[PDB]
Order: structure tokens, then C-alpha cells, then sequence
RNA sequence: ACCUCGAUGUUGGAUCAGGACAUCCCGAUGGUGCAGCCGCUAUUAAAGGUUCGUUUGUUCAACGAUUAAAGUCCUACGUGAUCUGAGUUCAGACCGGAGUAAUCCAGGUCGGUUUCUAUCUACUUUAAUUCCUCCCUGUACGAAAGGACAAGAGAAAUAAGG
RNA sequence: UCCUUAAAUAGGGAUGGCUCCACGAGGGUUCAGCUG
């Protein structure tokens, strides 16, 4: 299967400079897992995103529709939305300026 | 339906959206062959005498059943690459944005509420 | 091909052939020499 | 790693020298449109382009069209963009014009000549039937030394 | 200033405890994030912001609005 | 109404034989031809979607009129020029409509989308002629459906696979 | 006996067999989903499965501002304000992806259409998302809420003061002058309540529909 | 200066367009100073398509934003018995200039009536296109950068018909 | 050359010379609103 375990294994295999996972509660109508990962550079981000996407494509779930790769034109933030999990690849400055962690853990308790 | 010249509300944390100005933000162009913007369509916007792309995230015009109809034409400012200018979206964002063709993951990530 | 009212062989391998009603200069070595009347 | 190329900015179009006449106003006055400005030429950087191997010959900026009748102006020449690798030094014959390093860094290498004026441009209360037809000024033309 | 002097410290202890069993995320980054959150701000607030900060920290601890796995 | 269907000799049926909705099956594609709703003599704006002329800014007695009908050179009007006239009430065919369901009890066919003509109007229904559906007649009752055959009394409702049948547990996109 | 509006057909030349078939499907779906009795003005919480997510439900609470449509396509649009943003959703009753309809507060309003709540003050559309359901006695006429809302400045989505709308739930005296009311009376059309041929008698139709429903039971 | 001076202003715009191909886009090819992408050039192709705004009466033009593209033309510079009258054109008035004056002006400006009930001809119902995303595939190609073909699926949008 | 617009052939500003109080179906430009 293609699950968060496969996600984290692949990301650690390619050695993401930083990984974080959020368990999105069911009552929020987005997804199950919110993965946020930092990278060294835009080239690194593109490489790892392409790698994980190829792994998803080749692994399993033929009936599951294919998956976009969003943020290709931008250099500091890519994102891939899977059926039940969404990965946000970015750089340290983008991550610290968008503070997705506080947003997705403290839904209405931050600025 | 956001056309050219519609006055739109910037539902965003961005300084451009939240700063006072004598002219309300107006749609300058709808990035759609028919110049009619729905949820998920991009539009140029004249803010503070500046041209800025933005994303429609809700409008008064009724849509297909089961989808929300908002009281205002809400828009989110995005960069030319696609990164949202602001870092937070306060008002509810329709969930239908997810499956529409186009990049919306960044906006959904920034969104606080969904409807 | 290049359209010419007068056809001229350029190298040794440029050969004239009348095909589909008009003259052509074909060339295997230098396809740049292809000419059509 | 070194290249010399020739640019040629667009020459402005030439004005027109016509006169208008219509059924109830036989002497309708000067009717010559201005010529269009020549097209600028610009060098721009590309990370994709590695070197000056894919260079070419005289890059001729487009020339503005001539003025027409009915005071129709002439379309200004289109802007021609040349592309070069990142980190290209552009020189004239000794003079250094620009060190183009950043992605998309762009410099005007040859301006286009201002378009000529038609005879209606010279219309005035004093000058009621000008015939003067100023030609389009020429555009800067120069050789460029490119080195990485 | 805060709800109680020991409330914040117990909260930090509980966050670190809950990070002890952290599995999928980067443990070092998680600790760094907690340190930033509790150091860059919790020095010199006013007396009023302390209640909001500790409330949001407690909600984060609870994790019913999304927990770190 | 009597309508003529072109068939191969393989499919000839003795005159007098009844035909039933189950002659079609869900998932099949069908063509429906009928007389469109008759709108009578209609102006050019409604009949052909002409832009008409502005409401104000001086326009005198021309708001919905055809503009120029031709050029001055030909000195006539080309045949087939779009002009005001009777609209609707002509035979039109909708091609490639999916058959979503068949009520065998009442002989109802549920055809995707819209069909020409008004309610309670007779429509001629036939297997779709589109190339994509050229050879989908393998599994359909070839001559026709014969209830008298009684090979298997069909259910009251035949459903296509994707149809969310009423009475099924509420669909969850799990 | 509350016959849900969608069962009663709008008059027309459509064959009754079509309505029989549609009612059969509607009832056979109602056997799965309990569509409670509710009226325009009652607060409802609708739980629906989202296809955008993976088998995850979404809940929307709001005041039913309009009941429209007939047959299987019948809809009800209900309104609310979330973080100060007015949102309306038109829910299809028989959509297979509405998991539940809960009548949080069963009540009738002075009007059969509360579309003017768009122009009313935001307080009259605000409803707590987590409000708990109130209880009505088993044998009790549905309460009629005689609330008359206050409107915001005159530019409105519709000319609510006009007689053809027949709005009774707006405090017009507060926002409109006597001159404005008199002017709006120019569209009175008093004969329209007395033309007897315009009235649609549905007694027999309702009786037949009730027989069908009971037979389905 | 050949027809029309025995009631046809003209330019723009609107409406509706017919046509040419000397093709702007879409299609198929040859060459290339085309590795791939890209362009440049030429052959063939007229079935289809060929944007919205600010200033200006404007055709044009500049500018802004797009587009697959915003093609060059002819059609009484198509089309006012279909429309409009903004420029220009009639009677009013200024500015500037000429003139002794009357008056005048290829100039600048403010204002200024657009009739027609159709006899005849003609006519009044004659197999879509593009783009984007995805698969192929960040595969071919390429040192890299970059980045395909062909084939297929899904989304839209437009056009036509309902 | 500046302001005004995203874009501005428009608009506003850098005896004689000025000063426009009020008025105007005068001629231009504009915010906001309003609207088929
Ligand atoms: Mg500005
Ligand atoms: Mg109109
Ligand atoms: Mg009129
Ligand atoms: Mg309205
Ligand atoms: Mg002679
Ligand atoms: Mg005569
Ligand atoms: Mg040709
Ligand atoms: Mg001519
Ligand atoms: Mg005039
Ligand atoms: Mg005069
Ligand atoms: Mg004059
Ligand atoms: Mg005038
Ligand atoms: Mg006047
Ligand atoms: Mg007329
Ligand atoms: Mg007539
Ligand atoms: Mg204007
Ligand atoms: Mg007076
Ligand atoms: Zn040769």
C-alpha cells in the first residue's frame, strides 16, 4: 500500500532536511495526514517531489486517480495532494514565514 | 461570477489586501477565455494602484447545488508564481476548491475554516 | 526544398528528377541542396 | 567563450504627405500620418543558454511602418529580444555596456529610430497645407563583443 | 502574570513527554520548534496575553485540533 | 406516429410484434430524434442569437433587427441567409445519450440529458450511430426483447452500474 | 399531517405517471434517509459526505430560508454567517450524499421565504454552529416565530417592500418612510387575490399522495 | 474627366457579414547556422478561428491585460429605404490670422431636424474547434541546463443543436 | 515634467497683469452611489 509510512520512509531515504507530520482530525474536511518538509534548495525540492510522486504512481492504487504537482513554477514551495495525505515541500524561510505548523495544530489560536 | 470591474473583497492577511485605499480593489482581468470568474479562477486585481493576481474563493452568484454561496466576492492574493501573498485566510473557504483543476493546495493550507 | 525557377545541381550527388509533374534537385549527401521547380 | 555579433535597431517609419478631400469639404487639409518608431533590440540573460555557440548574424530590429492616409499612424516596430547565458559580459569596442548576470537581466543594445512625421503634424493656424514629409530617423547600429 | 506559575512549566513538561514517543516527525526539529515557541515570546508579555498563550498551548497539548505524529 | 428504422435482414421482426423498454439496456448509448418545441415565427435575435442593437445612445426603432443582410455588390441575398422565421417544430436528433436505467414494469427508459420536443411528445429512440458505440450490440437483445420468451423475468428496475440506486445505503466516498 | 412540499406537484400538463415514478423513488429513498418535517425558518443541521475528501462528512447548520423544487430534485437553501461571512447552501433533499438532516429548531416564520435575511441585519442570520437541538412536544402545532427583522440601509437585493413579495417579517416602519410605503403600494394588484381561476386546488392530489405514502409504509 | 449634379453627403462605430490567400493560429511536410525545446526559412492547407479595455470622433496609433492567434486584403475605402451623427458639412458664436471693410480661413472650441406604409428581384431551418492538466514521462534527446514525440484519459471554454 | 488610471490624444498642476463672491438646462474632469 501507499501510506504515511511509505511517505516518511521515502522522505527519510532521500534525506529531507526536516520532516513534520500532523494528524488532521476527521471533522476537518481536508485530509488525514499533513506532511510538511523542508529542503536545501529548489532543485532538492523538485527531486524529492518527483521521486515520491513516481513512487506513488508505480507502487499501487491503479483505481486511485493520478496526482498533481503544484508549485513547480515557484522555487521555494511545492506541494502534492494525495487522496488522504498532503505534503508541503518548502525552504526554511518559507516554512518560518508561513508557520503552517501553528495553523494546522492551533486552528483558531494563532495569528 | 467575477468579471472585469467587479469590486472584490480581499479575504487575506496580506498588507495589500488589508491596507486602506481610496479605491476598492477591482478585477482587471479574468484568466479565463470567457471573462467570467468562478471559484478557483484567477483574476488580475487593481489594488493600491498596483496590479496583482488573485484567486476567487467565493462569490454571490449561485453555483451548483451543495456548494456555498457567499455574501461577498471573496478573493485571495497570489504571486505570479502562485504563492499566496498573505499567510492566513480568515473567512470560510469552499471545500470544492480541492478537486478543481489547478493548484489550490497552498490556499487550502492557509485557510482556517472550510465550508 | 527551395523553390527555384531554374534548377542547378550544387554538388556531385545532386541529381535532377522529374517527379509528380515538376523537376526536383535531390541530394543524399547535402539535403540542403533540395530544390523544386 | 567569446563572440562578436552585429545588431541593427529598427529604423523609424517615414511619415506620409497626403491631403484629405471629402464630398462637402474639398480641401480637407493635411492627411499624412506619422511613421512608427523603430523596434528596440534587447539582450536578455537565460540560465538555459550555456554559451555563445547558438549565436547568429546581424540581429535586425524591426522597422516601424510608414504613415498612411486618413492620418493613420504606422505601427511601431516590434521589440526584438536576444538571449544570452547568465554571466555574460557585453562590450562595445572597448566600452563595457553591461555585465548581465541575473536570470532575465536585460539591456537595450540598440534603440529604434523615432518615426517620421506626416504633413498633418505640421498643420497649424499658420501652416494650413504643409507638404513636409520627415523620414524616419535611423536606429543605432553597432557590433557587440560577448564574453563569458 | 500567567494563569499560574507552574502551569506553563507543567505544560512544557507534558509537551516534551508527548514528544518522547514521537515517531514520524523529526524529533530535533520538534524540540527546536517548541523551544522557539516558548522562548521567543514567553519572556516579557503583558499580564493579559499570558492567558491566551497558555490556552493555545494547552489546546496544542490536547491535540483534538490536529496532533503531531 | 409511425417511424421507419433501417435494419439489416438479421434483425427483421414480424409485423405486429410489440416492443418494450427492455429492448434497450442500461449502459447502452442511444439516439433520440423528435420534433423540437415550436416557437413560431421568431425574430432574428431569438432565432439565431444575433446581438441586436444598443438600447439607448440614439438608436431609433432598431433594437432587435437584423443589421445588414448582405453586401452591396451581389445585389441579392444569399440563399440560406439567417433571417426571421419559424423556429422549432423540426426534427432534431440528440446522439449518444446513455441509458441509465429501465423500468420494465411501466416500460420507462431513463436517457441521459435532454431530448428534443415537449413533454408527452413521441420520440424515436434507436441504438446510437456514433462510431464509439459501433459494436456495443453484442449483449443487447438482438432482434428485440421478448417477454414471452421468459428466459429470465427481468427485475422491475434495471440499473446501470454507476447509478446510485435509491434505497441503497447513503454513499460514502471512502 | 405534514405533506412535504416536494410531493405536491406544480400544475402542468406533465403526465401523472411521471409523478408516481418520482414519488416512488422519493419514498424509497426516505426509507433510508429520514427527511424530518421542517419549514422555512427552522434551523437545520445537514450532514453530507464529501466526495472531495475520502468518506469524510461535513456538517452545516443554518436557517432554512427557502424550500424550492418538486419531486426528486427538491432543494432547501439554508443560511448562516461564519466568522462574519454570510454563507448560503442549497441542499438537495434526495441527494444520496446527505447523510443526515437534523431539525435543530423546528419553527415556522411569518413568511414562506426568508430571502430578505440577506438584507436584514447579520444578527438575524447568525446561529451558533454547536447549538443544541430544542425539543417540541409530540402533539403540538409547530411554533410560528413572529419575529420581524430589522433591515440594513435601503439598497436591497430585492424590493422587499413591494406588495408582490408579501413580506410580513420585516419592520418596514423603521427603515422606510410613509412616502416610500405609499409609493410601493403602486404595485398593489388587489384583484390578484380574488381571481378564482389562479388558485391551485391540491386537495385531491394531496389525498392521492397520502394514499401512496401509506401504501409504501 | 468616361457614368451619375430632374433628393444618394462623408468618416468612424453598431448589426450582419460574402469572398481572396499573398496564412496570424490550428493541420501536413522539406531545409536549417534544427542535439532536445526552440526558433528561422520554404511547400501545402481558406474547414474552423482570429479578445477585452484607457486616451482620442477616429480608422490607425500608443498604452494595459490577454490569447493558439489577436493575419493582409476586397466587397460603392461591404453594409445609414437596418441603426448611430462623435469628426467633417448648413444657418449662431468665439480664439488666432488675412482683409480698409464686407467678408474669409485646408486652423482651434461650443451648438446644431438623419423621411420612407416594400410594388418587383433576392432571401427567410444547408460528421465541432481550441486550449489546459494528467498518462506515456523529468522517458526520447541532451554534459548539463533544459525538454519531446506519436497515442490515450480528464477537465474546462467556445460554437452549433436542444 | 508631476498628479489622476492597470492602461490618460482626456482632466488638473508645476493701458496691461491678476483677483470667479454668487449664479448657469453653458462646455469639460472626477469621487461615491445608482442602475438592463
Ligand atoms: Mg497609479
Ligand atoms: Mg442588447
Ligand atoms: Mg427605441
Ligand atoms: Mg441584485
Ligand atoms: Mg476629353
Ligand atoms: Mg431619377
Ligand atoms: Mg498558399
Ligand atoms: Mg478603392
Ligand atoms: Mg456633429
Ligand atoms: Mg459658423
Ligand atoms: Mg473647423
Ligand atoms: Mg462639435
Ligand atoms: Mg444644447
Ligand atoms: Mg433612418
Ligand atoms: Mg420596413
Ligand atoms: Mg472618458
Ligand atoms: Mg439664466
Ligand atoms: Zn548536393
Amino acid at each position: 500500500k501507499f501510506d504515511i509510512d511509505m511517505m516518511v520512509s521515502l522522505l527519510r531515504q532521500e534525506n529531507a532536511r526536516d520532516i513534520c507530520v500532523i494528524q488532521v482530525p476527521p471533522e476537518m474536511r481536508y485530509t488525514d495526514y499533513f506532511v510538511i518538509v523542508s529542503g536545501t534548495s529548489t532543485r532538492h525540492l523538485h527531486a524529492m517531489a518527483f521521486y515520491v510522486v513516481k513512487m506513488y504512481k508505480h507502487l499501487k492504487c491503479k483505481r486511485d486517480p493520478h496526482v498533481k504537482i503544484e508549485g513547480k513554477d515557484t522555487d521555494d514551495w511545492l506541494c502534492v495532494d494525495f487522496g488522504s495525505m498532503v505534503i508541503h515541500l518548502m525552504l526554511p524561510e518559507t516554512r518560518e514565514i508561513y508557520e503552517l505548523e501553528k495553523l494546522w495544530t492551533l486552528r483558531s489560536y494563532d495569528d | 461570477a467575477i468579471q472585469k470591474m467587479t469590486r472584490v473583497r480581499v479575504v487575506d492577511n496580506s498588507a495589500l489586501g488589508n491596507s486602506p485605499y481610496h479605491r476598492a480593489p477591482r478585477c482587471i482581468h479574468v484568466y479565463k477565455k470567457n471573462g467570467v470568474g468562478k471559484v478557483g479562477d484567477q483574476i488580475l486585481l487593481a489594488i493600491k494602484g498596483q496590479k496583482k493576481k488573485a484567486l476567487i474563493v467565493g462569490h454571490c452568484m449561485p453555483g451548483p447545488r451543495m456548494t456555498p454561496r457567499f455574501d461577498s466576492n471573496n478573493v485571495v492574493l497570489i504571486e505570479d508564481n502562485g504563492n499566496p501573498v498573505g499567510t492566513r485566510i480568515k473567512t470560510p473557504i469552499p471545500t470544492s476548491l480541492r478537486k478543481r483543476e489547478g493548484e489550490y493546495s497552498k490556499v487550502l493550507a492557509i485557510a482556517q475554516n472550510f465550508v | 526544398f527551395k523553390n527555384k525557377t531554374v534548377l542547378k545541381k550544387r554538388c556531385k550527388d545532386c541529381y535532377l528528377v522529374k517527379r509528380r509533374g515538376r523537376w526536383y534537385v535531390y541530394c543524399k549527401t547535402h539535403p540542403r541542396h533540395k530544390q523544386r521547380q | 567563450d567569446y563572440r562578436r555579433v552585429l545588431v541593427c535597431g529598427g529604423n523609424g517609419g517615414a511619415g506620409a504627405s497626403c491631403f484629405h478631400s471629402e464630398p462637402r469639404k474639398e480641401f480637407g487639409g493635411p492627411d499624412g500620418g506619422d511613421g512608427g518608431n523603430g523596434g528596440h533590440v534587447i539582450l536578455r540573460v537565460d540560465q538555459q543558454v550555456k554559451s555563445l555557440s547558438s549565436v547568429l548574424s546581424r540581429y535586425q530590429g524591426f522597422s516601424g511602418e510608414d504613415g498612411g492616409s486618413k492620418n493613420c499612424f504606422g505601427r511601431s516596430g516590434a521589440v526584438l529580444y536576444i538571449r544570452v547565458p547568465v554571466g555574460t559580459l557585453v562590450k562595445e569596442g572597448g566600452r563595457v555596456v553591461a555585465d548581465l548576470s541575473c536570470v532575465g537581466d536585460e539591456y537595450i543594445a540598440a534603440l529604434g529610430g523615432a518615426g517620421g512625421k506626416g504633413n498633418r503634424f505640421f498643420l497649424a493656424n499658420n501652416n494650413r497645407a504643409p507638404v513636409t514629409c520627415t523620414p524616419g530617423q535611423p536606429g543605432q547600429q553597432r557590433v557587440l563583443h560577448l564574453e563569458l | 502574570a500567567p494563569w499560574s506559575r507552574e502551569a506553563v512549566l507543567s505544560l512544557y513538561r507534558a509537551l516534551l513527554r508527548q514528544g518522547r514517543q514521537l515517531r514520524y516527525t523529526d524529533r530535533d526539529f520538534y524540540f527546536a520548534s517548541i523551544r522557539r515557541e516558548f522562548r521567543k515570546n514567553q519572556k516579557l508579555e503583558d499580564a493579559e496575553a499570558r492567558e491566551r498563550q497558555l490556552e493555545k498551548g494547552l489546546v496544542f497539548l490536547n491535540g483534538k485540533l490536529g496532533r503531531i505524529i | 406516429t409511425v417511424k421507419i428504422f433501417n435494419i439489416t435482414d438479421n434483425a427483421a421482426i414480424k409485423p405486429g410484434t410489440p416492443l418494450y423498454a427492455a429492448h434497450f439496456r442500461p449502459g447502452q448509448y442511444v439516439d433520440v430524434t423528435a420534433k423540437t418545441i415550436g416557437k413560431g415565427f421568431q425574430g432574428v435575435m431569438k432565432r439565431w442569437g444575433f446581438k441586436g442593437q444598443p438600447a439607448t445612445h440614439g438608436q431609433t426603432k432598431t433594437h432587435r433587427r437584423p443589421g445588414a443582410v448582405a453586401t452591396g455588390d451581389i445585389g441579392r441575398v444569399w440563399p440560406g441567409t439567417k433571417m426571421p422565421g419559424k423556429m422549432g417544430n423540426i426534427y432534431r436528433t440528440e446522439y449518444g445519450l446513455k441509458v441509465w436505467r429501465i423500468n420494465t414494469k411501466h416500460n420507462i427508459i431513463y436517457v441521459n440529458g435532454s431530448v428534443p420536443g415537449h413533454k408527452n411528445c413521441l420520440v424515436k429512440v434507436k441504438d446510437s450511430k456514433l462510431p464509439a458505440y459501433k459494436d456495443l450490440g453484442k449483449n443487447l437483445p438482438f432482434p428485440t426483447y421478448f417477454p414471452d420468451g421468459d428466459e429470465e423475468e427481468l427485475p422491475e428496475d434495471l440499473y446501470d452500474e454507476n447509478v446510485c440506486q435509491p434505497g441503497a445505503p447513503s454513499i460514502t466516498f471512502a | 399531517r405534514f405533506l412535504s412540499p416536494e410531493f405536491i406537484p406544480r400544475r402542468g400538463r406533465t403526465d401523472p405517471l411521471k409523478f408516481q415514478i418520482e414519488r416512488k423513488d422519493m419514498l424509497e429513498r426516505r426509507k433510508v434517509l429520514h427527511i424530518p418535517e421542517f419549514y422555512v425558518g427552522s434551523i437545520l443541521r445537514v450532514t453530507t459526505a464529501d466526495p472531495y475528501a475520502s468518506g469524510k462528512i461535513s456538517q452545516f447548520l443554518g436557517i432554512c430560508i427557502q424550500r424550492s423544487g418538486r419531486g426528486l430534485g427538491a432543494t432547501f437553501i439554508l443560511r448562516n454567517v461564519i466568522e462574519g461571512q454570510g454563507v448560503e447552501i442549497c441542499f438537495e433533499l434526495y441527494n444520496p450524499r446527505v447523510q443526515e438532516i437534523q431539525v435543530v429548531k423546528l419553527e415556522k416564520r411569518l413568511d414562506d421565504s426568508l430571502l430578505y435575511l440577506r438584507d436584514a441585519l447579520p444578527e438575524y442570520s447568525t446561529f451558533d454552529v454547536n447549538m443544541k437541538p430544542v425539543v417540541q412536544e409530540p402533539n403540538q402545532k409547530v411554533p410560528v416565530n413572529e419575529l420581524k427583522v430589522k433591515m440594513k440601509p435601503k439598497p436591497w437585493s430585492k424590493r422587499w417592500e413591494r406588495p408582490n413579495f408579501n413580506i410580513k417579517g420585516i419592520r418596514f416602519d423603521l427603515c422606510l418612510t410613509e412616502q416610500q410605503m405609499k409609493e410601493a403600494q403602486k404595485w398593489n394588484q388587489p384583484w390578484l387575490e380574488f381571481d378564482m381561476m389562479r388558485e391551485y386546488d391540491t386537495s385531491k392530489i394531496e389525498a392521492a399522495i397520502w394514499k401512496e405514502i401509506e401504501a409504501s409504509k
